[PDB]
């Protein structure tokens, strides 16, 4: 052990490195506490011809254009074209990279804290968050993609609304006409920067709706407003197919109608899961009706038939809206519990 | 589709043996609207590989034993585009040429030994000139009945 | 007595020099860290431009904030680089140059009117080598006006010379209001047929039937070769079944056989969505081997709903 003797000397060395770092590392905290102000950064390559070639382009939000390299310490989402830089006085260097988005605006889009069907939607959503230890063994590929469609009159928006409350994640809403604005080129933008929230973000839950208006083809030659949707979609299934971060937090969409469909919406990383409405049934509607009505005081005396027989076409709103009705007039009534008349009486009302 | 020639595929196999090559003249105009239908591109490839076996094991049979040669190359001759006159739209498949070719030239080299000295130089000045008709080739084939005459 | 001595010596300094990779290792680092301390030592330079020169020594700069200066010339930089038409860096102090500022089968067809899966190999050679990454959208028009933008995107493929264009779904904009696009189209023959080398750049096109097409722009001269893809190789199949039987385990019993030849008009990312869907049918009976009967009879199923969902 006497060759082993000279580590005890090395171990010193260590630890007197890490003894006179303590200032080195002390000046950091004080010296990058408060960036002054905030600058664009672009990335763009040179070429020195070690001496390696590196730059970077700046731009000032007082519009004055600077030079400067690369540096700063370790980077791994940096080198970005992104903003929100930390820099000091007249060094206008690189420290802290925060990625806040541009033109933040569309990203806040809101805040948000049939058994058979819906125990395979539920088992569906539910997995991806669950079963990814288990995804090793099985080797399961869970789908991206989900197309939730069928006829009008289903109610299927607040019934994926009701199951991103089961989801208990964060969720977002984004229509169809919100892709749709007056200026050129929005597509892209919008992709890339939802996808870097996505990125940034917690596995949140992600719903589009009417997909099928926006991605019309247009059969008919003679002219059309949107054709910008379609590209849209075209770029989203790109960047669905030919990038590996496609793993990440999954995008639902869903259609209205079946007019329109594109039979390049068939992947893993697209479109999956189709499943087609056949005349929802009136007792499940009695079921979830009751769960959502469970926490109101009401009379517990009910057939449940004359409610289920006198609702036809009818969406999930639209019972919820039944119940409200019925909540309306009861406090007119001048009784304090609800009844079971009042729910048919309001169905007779608002339909 | 394929299914209905491949029953008179492999049961032309059977049926013809000892016949002349009169009955292959009969087979022309059989073969001939049989190369017009079949519009599928994948569904007939199957046809395509067989029906021209059939007729290269007819023409096998009659250069088996004894061969005049003369009428054998005048077919071709006169007879390449001629079937695909009738169609307008392009066939674009790219595929069983090369097999069909290969085979030919296949056989061709079964016979490129000894077999009789006239009809030869018929068949290599005729091939050579189809190397410029054709324009479109693997360039393999097209280089080894060169490179195989340039031997001789 | 004297033996075991030297193998718990052996331990002792075994464990005495397995603790030096926690920390030999992230000294690297906190050197690192220090080094681009000393990195960050060089600030305070700015940008400018050349237009006119008149002394080939010193010459006249302009400022992207648009006030005009002049500089002199370092003695390490050349009079090589110094040559106008090129964007130059300067120093605030005594208005120095540390460098300069630098600005940012000639065809194939490719139908696909039996199914799809065209984009996955695609996404191979993308994947593989594809010399670039680049990617052209089907329509740049929508974004008369895009025509400058076309222009523009063909003068970065003629700024970068290796180049591979990748089209997909080309039929949308194969098909006043048809004379506008009759008029980008002669743009994109007037394009095309102009004067450029496409002995380098590459272009790929994506699409659904031949109908839309334009068989007059699918000519020998507008596109070299067309190649029809039906379906994966059956050695390509069987390739992508195995690396997909890779991570699920599955009975002593397997034959990979049945599950290719059994399969007709299928695309591989669609049939790796149905081994998914076979799996999760499979996962009902919470057993943690799967034999290839249930996988088979699945498969067939869902792939014959695909067959009907075809339309």
């Amino acid at each position: 052990k006497i060759m082993k003797s000279e580590v005890l000397r090395v171990t010193h060395e260590l630890q007197a490195m890490k003894d006179k770092i303590k200032e080195n590392s002390e000046k950091i905290k004080v010296n990058k506490t408060l960036p002054y102000l905030v600058s664009n950064v672009i990335e763009l390559l040179d070429v020195d011809p070690q001496r390696k070639g590196k730059c970077a382009v700046i731009k000032t939000s007082t519009r004055q254009t600077y030079f400067l390299p690369v540096i700063g310490l370790v980077d791994a989402e940096k080198l970005k074209p992104g903003d929100l830089v930390g820099v000091n006085k007249d060094s206008y260097l690189i420290l802290e990279t925060l990625p806040t988005e541009y033109d933040s605006r569309v990203k806040a889009m809101e805040v948000d804290e049939l058994d058979k069907q819906i125990q395979e939607l539920v088992e569906a959503i539910v997995l991806p968050m669950n079963h990814k230890e288990k995804f090793e063994n099985l080797g399961i590929q869970p789908p991206k993609g989900v197309l939730m469609y069928g006829p009008p009159g289903t109610g299927k928006t607040l019934l994926a609304r009701a199951c991103a409350a089961q989801t208990k994640a964060t969720f977002l809403k984004l229509a169809g006409p919100q892709l749709v604005q007056m200026f050129i080129g929005d597509g892209a933008k919008l992709v890339r920067d939802a996808f870097a929230l996505a990125k940034e973000k917690a596995p949140s839950i992600i719903f589009i709706d009417e997909l099928d208006a926006i991605g019309t083809k247009r059969f008919d030659s003679e002219k059309a407003g949107d054709r910008e949707v379609q590209r849209t979609m075209l770029e989203l299934l790109n960047q669905l197919d030919g990038f590996q971060p496609n793993t990440q937090v999954k995008v639902i969409a869903a259609t209205n109608r079946v007019d329109i469909l594109d039979p390049a919406l068939l992947r893993s990383g697209r479109l999956d899961r189709k499943i087609e409405f056949p005349m929802p049934n009136e007792e499940a509607r009695a079921r979830i009706m009751q769960i959502h009505s469970r926490k109101m005081n009401v009379s517990p005396d009910v057939n449940y038939e004359e409610l289920a027989r006198c609702t036809d076409d009818f969406n999930g709103a639209q019972c919820k809206a039944v119940c409200v009705e019925a909540g309306m007039i009861a406090l007119r009534r001048g009784a304090t519990e609800l009844t079971h008349e009042d729910y048919m009486e309001g169905i007779l009302e608002v339909q | 589709m394929a299914d209905g020639g491949s029953e008179r595929a492999d049961g032309r196999i059977v049926k013809m043996e000892v016949d002349y090559s009169a009955t292959v003249d009969q087979r022309l105009p059989e073969c001939a609207k049989l190369a017009k239908e079949g519009r599928l591109q994948e569904v007939i490839e199957t046809l395509l590989s067989l029906e021209k076996q059939t007729r290269t094991a007819s023409d096998m049979v009659s250069t088996s034993r004894i061969l005049v040669a003369v009428v054998k190359m005048c077919y071709e001759a006169k007879e390449w585009d001629l079937l695909n006159e009738n169609i307008m739209l392009l066939s674009k498949r790219r595929s069983q040429l090369k097999q069909a070719v290969a085979k030919m030239v296949q056989q061709c080299c079964t016979y490129v030994e000894e077999i009789t000295d006239l009809p030869i130089k018929l068949r290599l000045i005729d091939t050579l000139r189809m190397v410029t008709e054709g324009k479109i080739y693997v360039e393999i084939e097209r280089a080894r009945l060169t490179k195989t005459l340039a031997t001789i | 007595d004297y033996r075991k001595k030297l193998l718990e010596h052996k331990e002792i300094d075994g464990r005495l020099k397995e603790l030096r990779e926690q920390l030999k290792e992230l000294t690297k680092q906190y050197e690192k860290s220090e080094n681009d301390l000393k990195a960050l030592q060089s600030v305070g330079q700015i940008v400018g431009e050349v237009l006119k020169q008149l002394t080939e020594e010193k010459f006249i700069v302009k400022a992207t904030n648009g006030p005009r200066y002049v500089v002199g010339c370092r003695r390490q930089l050349d009079k090589s680089k110094l040559k106008p038409g090129t964007r130059v860096a300067l120093d605030m102090t005594t208005l120095t140059i540390m460098r300069y500022l630098p600005r940012e089968p000639k065809g194939c067809l490719l139908y696909g009117p039996p199914g799809t899966g065209k984009t996955l190999l695609a996404r191979a050679v993308a994947s593989q080598l594809d010399c670039n990454f680049l990617k052209v959208v089907s329509s740049s028009i929508v974004d008369g006006e895009s025509a400058r933008l076309i222009r523009e995107m063909f003068n970065y493929a003629r700024d970068h010379q290796p180049c591979i264009i990748f089209m997909d779904e080309i039929d949308a904009i194969g098909g006043s209001a048809d004379r506008e696009i009759q008029r980008t189209l002669m743009e994109l023959l007037n394009q095309m047929d102009g004067f450029d080398t496409l002995h380098r750049v590459k272009m790929i096109m994506a699409t659904n039937r031949p109908d839309t097409l334009d068989p007059a722009l699918l000519r020998p001269g507008r596109l070299d070769r067309k190649i029809h893809i039906d379906l994966p190789n059956e050695q390509a199949r069987l390739d992508i079944l195995k690396i997909h039987a890779g991570p699920i385990t599955k009975h002593g019993e397997i034959d990979y056989e049945a599950i290719v030849k059994l399969s007709d008009g299928f695309n591989g990312a669609d049939l790796r969505n149905v081994c998914t869907e076979a799996g999760m049918f499979a996962i009902r009976a919470d057993h943690d081997f799967v034999v290839q009967e249930d996988f088979m009879k699945a498969v067939r199923k869902v792939a014959d709903s695909k067959k009907l969902e075809s339309k």
